[PDB]
């Protein structure tokens, strides 16, 4: 039966989408340290400044 | 067309979950399909809905236990109407919760009433002690038992106490009921006096062996009346209480006795609908349920619109639409039935259920079964008695769906009404035409017999004479004999002492006859088989071959028959020719030039004939049919072992069985003269007896004689004479008949219903 095969197939690639999102998601929540370096430099920058100027 | 087994059609279908239970269920309110079983693993906990039935399960345990409980205390259960299944949605939770609360306030308010009832009787006896001991270191003890203990209990008191105990006994003013059996019992008190704890032991100890029910007491009329006044606030209170706590327990048994009429009809509906659910498949990706049914062809489109209401009577928007499957293994075999019908296609399929396609008994059955069993059970008066019972069952039929199944006979002649009818008039036919009820005619033919004045013609007038003294015979000589006759059976047959050899010529030949025919419309029927299957070797190596080797041993026979009545009569009767010889000696080449004369020019030539053209036709029954299968198959590039046993087996069973089936129907003129007899008998040994020579004095006992002779000939003949010729039938066509034709191997079709509640 065509019909049930190409279901089959279907939500086999339902099923293969959903988990590829779930590794690649996965993967962005391990990247969180690198993009966090940005924002620790930029508050350094402000306090050095604030400090300059309080000297 | 009922002729042959219904065309049906497999199909597959995508079916929508929230659609699913709705889609079943219209499918079985339809009740014209059945679901193949998709899963070979299924088991308790194998099943795809375990809850949801194990919950039916349950709430059928639940109601059957608030059943109980209503039939115990006998309040009427309603059972109004007819009704739908619950909603798809998950209602059948509050449906449980329903169950519960029912369930819950039962068992809780039956033990309150106990134990309300209990204290109220305890608490009767204590003021009807505490009142009896108001009439009054030293002590005593009260109680009460049934009166007649009283006697024994004093004498064992004195018996173990040596001869000193003081006490009185006093009968109740009315009898007291038991708390466990709610016997009312004339209960006594009494009342024991004594010294000091050892004492106290002994007679406690009397009291438990007669079991008799202590009580406290206060040692005075004002703190008894203290104790009295607690009593008697206590026994109001939990009368009040009990009352309240019948009158709750009764709204609780009412409301549940609505109910259970349409819990009952939901409940068992919504289990079948769950089971049909589980032979339903999910794969571990699967959204929607993959399902499979055999329909009837003419209702695919029946069960599509079914689909398509199920879905609309749900939130879904598919219309789990079918493909027709191709690549399909032999469907179950279905037939539509009705009241005509229905008990002839049930005897049918007793013996077995025909192929896909396959011509069906079931319709020729309707007319041949009950011309069979009337061809046997050949008496006109119990094919009146017989037609007369089956009309009050027909009559009275629409009461009679109401009533108990319990009585199987009844149910079984029940559910056999319409063929029991249809035979019994045909028994009134044959019987007419047989001329005989009870062994007398009816004297509504004339006759071809002749008065004694056409004896006296001086040639044979000293016979006339000769039979004041003794028994004489007609020899049916010309001018004597009263002419060729124009009705069934000759009235003056019943009266005749040589009767038996006349009518035993006639039942033989004709049972003879009628199965050659049956036979012949057997073989007949086979050939239209093979043409609705397209068999080119069925019909040429089987029909072909096995007609001609039936119809040439069995046409001459009949043909003989035939012309034996014809060619033969008195005035040459003496040194005429036996039927029965000419043929044997036909089929055994067997004539010795002499004996018994020949019937016609060139006799000796068509009986060689016959016979060799039949045994011509064994070769290709036998064997040519294997070999060129053998051919086929090594050119088409199965066992030619067991084809040869399948087909030696069948040719063997039809060959033999030209003899064996042939003499069988001889069983119609077997049972057909023991009726006769049984009849003549069951008459003769007993109406006599009321036949006195006054009216009154015969009359009085031919009243009872004649109910006696009712009572004998129902159980014999009309119920088990009945009940031979009824199954004699059935053999002769489930075997000398069907198996020219009839398979009779396939599944039965099960059609998914409510109806089986």
């Amino acid at each position: 039966s065509q019909g049930i095969q190409q279901l089959l197939q279907a939500e086999k690639r339902a099923a293969e989408k959903v988990s590829e999102a779930r590794k690649r998601k996965n993967r962005r929540l391990k990247q969180a340290k690198e993009e966090a370096q940005a924002e620790i430099e930029q508050y350094r920058l402000q306090r050095e400044k604030e400090f300059k100027a309080k000297e | 067309e009922l002729f042959r087994s219904e065309e049906m059609t497999l199909a597959q279908l995508f079916l929508q979950s929230e659609a699913a239970y709705c889609c079943v269920s219209e499918l079985e309110e339809l009740g014209k399909v059945q679901f193949r079983d998709l899963n070979p693993d299924v088991n308790v906990f194998q099943r795809k809905f375990v809850n949801e039935v194990r919950r039916c399960e349950e709430m059928d345990r639940k109601l059957r236990f608030v059943e109980k409980e209503i039939r115990k205390a006998n309040i009427p259960i309603m059972d109004t109407g007819e009704n739908p299944e619950v909603p798809f949605p998950r209602d059948m939770i509050d449906l449980e919760a329903n169950f519960e609360k029912i369930e819950n306030e039962l068992k809780e308010i039956n033990t309150n009433q106990e134990a309300l009832k209990r204290n109220f009787l305890e608490l009767t006896e204590l003021k009807f002690i505490l009142r009896k001991t108001q009439q009054f270191r030293l002590g005593f003890v009260a109680g009460v038992i049934n009166r007649e203990r009283i006697p024994t209990f004093e004498r064992m008191l004195w018996r173990v106490c040596r001869g000193n105990v003081f006490l009185r006994q006093a009968e109740i003013e009315n009898p007291l009921e038991d708390p466990v059996t709610g016997d009312y019992v004339h209960k006594s008190v009494f009342i024991i006096f004594f010294q000091g704890d050892q004492l106290k032991n002994r007679v406690k100890k009397i009291c438990e062996g007669f079991r008799a029910s202590l009580y406290p007491c206060p040692e005075t009329p004002q703190e008894r009346k203290e104790m009295a006044s607690g009593v008697n606030t206590r026994i109001d209170d939990l009368q009040m209480v009990l009352n309240q706590t019948e009158d709750h327990r009764q709204r609780v048994l009412q409301a549940a006795a609505k109910n259970i009429r349409v819990w009952f009809i939901k409940v068992r509906k919504m289990k079948a609908i769950y089971h049909t659910l589980n032979l339903c498949n999910i794969d571990v990706t699967q959204k929607c349920l993959i399902a499979e049914v055999w329909c009837p062809v003419t209702d695919l489109d029946s069960i599509q619109f079914a689909l398509r209401r199920g879905t609309e009577h749900s939130g879904s928007t598919v219309p789990s639409i079918l493909n027709r499957m191709q690549t399909n293994q032999t469907p179950p075999t279905y037939n539509k039935t009705n009241k005509f019908t229905h008990g002839f296609q049930n005897i049918v399929d007793a013996y077995g259920i025909g192929t896909y396609r396959e011509i069906n008994p079931a319709p020729y059955t309707v007319i041949t079964f009950p011309f069979l069993f009337a061809v046997m059970f050949g008496d006109f008066g119990h094919g009146i008695l017989m037609t007369l019972f089956a009309v009050w069952m027909v009559l009275r039929e629409s009461r009679i769906l109401s009533q108990k199944n319990e009585n199987e006979m009844f149910s079984m002649v029940f559910s056999g009404r319409y063929i029991i009818l249809l035979m019994g008039l045909f028994s009134i036919y044959t019987g007419l035409i047989y001329n005989d009820c009870f062994s007398k005619s009816l004297n509504i033919f004339g006759s071809s017999w002749s008065v004694r004045p056409m004896f006296t013609i001086g040639n044979w007038t000293e016979e006339t004479l000769l039979g004041s003294s003794v028994l004489q015979l007609n020899p049916a000589i010309p001018g004597v004999f009263g002419g060729p006759y124009p009705f069934g059976i000759d009235p003056i047959w019943n009266i005749a002492t040589n009767k038996l050899t006349f009518l035993n010529s006639f039942k033989m030949k004709m049972s003879v006859i009628l199965g050659i025919i049956h036979m012949l419309f057997g073989v007949s029927l086979s050939l239209f088989n093979h043409i609705y299957f397209k068999k080119p070797l069925n019909i040429y190596f089987g029909f072909i071959p096995e007609i001609i080797f039936m119809s040439s041993l069995f046409g001459y026979l009949v043909i003989l028959i035939f012309y034996k009545w014809t060619a033969y009569d008195a005035h040459s009767s003496r040194n005429a020719p036996s039927l029965l010889i000419h043929f044997i000696n036909m089929f055994l080449f067997s004539y010795p030039e002499s004996g018994n004369a020949m019937l016609y020019s060139g006799q000796k030539g068509i009986q060689c004939f016959l016979i060799v053209v039949a045994m011509l036709c064994v070769p290709w029954m036998l064997l040519f049919k294997p070999l060129i299968l053998r051919h086929q198959y090594l050119r088409k590039k199965f066992d030619f072992g067991d084809t040869m046993v399948h087909q030696a087996i069948h040719t063997i069973e039809y060959c033999l069985g030209c003899i064996s089936n042939t003499a069988s129907y001889l069983r119609l003129w077997a049972l057909s003269l023991a009726h006769a007899q049984l009849s003549e008998v069951l008459w003769t040994m007993v109406i006599h007896i009321g036949l006195h020579v006054r009216s009154l004095a015969g009359g009085l006992g031919l009243f009872f004689i004649f109910a006696a002779f009712a009572t004998l000939t129902v159980a014999i003949l009309l119920i088990m004479e009945g009940l031979s010729a009824f199954l004699h039938a059935l053999r002769l066509h489930w075997v000398e008949f069907q198996n020219k034709f009839y398979t009779g191997t396939g599944f039965k079709f099960l059609p998914f219903s409510f109806e089986h509640i």
